[PDB]
């Protein structure tokens, strides 16, 4: 029987999150760091979130703005600066590691001048404010949150979108249950499983994609837009 | 980040 739920899988839950932030504490502050040893797969990534995302900023009456985005576990700003820098007049950055944000004034250049708020802060003790971005981007970091933190999480980054205003979820995947990395202190979940906890958060479906020209070692990585 | 499946 597979594990559905990260309650099979975390036996505590206050080390699941301080092994985490020990973990990322000591990883180097580098789009290598960033991406796990994979910084040469950046431009693929870059370039099919782009696309992914252009699909959104069409005219029409659904058209989601380009005011502000929201960069969740952002890291060392790798998204922000080639994704969401030129797409978004302000980015706010949030990750719970202080090196990281430090770092990303550095990485961003002059570009980062854009950058209004860099939260220090994990997700699970973010409250975003309302109404306040187009765009909330989560990117490799949902598996650092038990269901429970994650479903919370995407119900308060619902109540901080302006009109038109998505969440997008990219990560992991599992191909079968919940899965436990006990080295990095994160779970990868199956489709099944993330479309529930989506699904419980009150968002819906408005794309799903799964990335292409990843190495065949990997976990398979997807995308999800959400409102 | 991305990784090796286990
Ligand atoms: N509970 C938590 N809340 C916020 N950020 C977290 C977190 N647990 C880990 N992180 C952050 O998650 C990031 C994972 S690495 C991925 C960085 C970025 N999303 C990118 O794709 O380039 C690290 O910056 C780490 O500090």
């Amino acid at each position: 029987v597979p594990r559905g739920s990260t309650s099979e899988v975390i036996e505590d839950e206050k080390q699941f999150y301080s092994k985490a932030k020990t973990y990322w504490k000591q990883i180097p502050p580098t789009v290598d760091g960033m991406l796990g040893g994979y910084g040469h797969i950046s431009s693929i990534d870059i370039n099919s979130s782009r696309k992914f995302l252009q699909r959104f900023l069409r005219e029409g009456p659904n058209k989601t703005g380009t005011s502000c985005a929201l960069d969740c576990g952002a890291g060392i700003g790798r998204i922000t600066k080639r994704l969401l820098l030129p797409l978004f007049r302000e980015v706010d950055m949030v990750d719970i590691t202080e090196d990281f944000l430090v770092q990303a004034k550095t990485y961003l250049g002059e570009e980062g001048k854009r950058v209004r708020n860099y939260f220090c802060c994990g997700l699970q003790d973010f409250t975003p404010e309302p109404d306040s971005y187009d765009v909330i981007w989560i990117q490799w970091v949902i598996g650092h949150l038990t269901d429970q933190h994650l479903a919370e999480f995407l119900r308060r980054c619902k109540g901080s979108l302006r009109p038109n205003g998505i969440i997008v979820i990219k990560d992991n995947m599992a191909q079968e249950g919940v899965i436990l990395d006990d080295v990095d202190s994160s779970v990868c979940r199956d489709l099944d499983v993330v479309r529930r906890i989506i699904c419980s958060a009150g968002l819906s479906l408005l794309a799903e994609e799964r990335q292409e020209n990843l190495p065949d070692e990997i976990y398979h990585v997807y995308s999800f837009a959400l409102r | 980040s991305p990784k090796r499946i286990a």
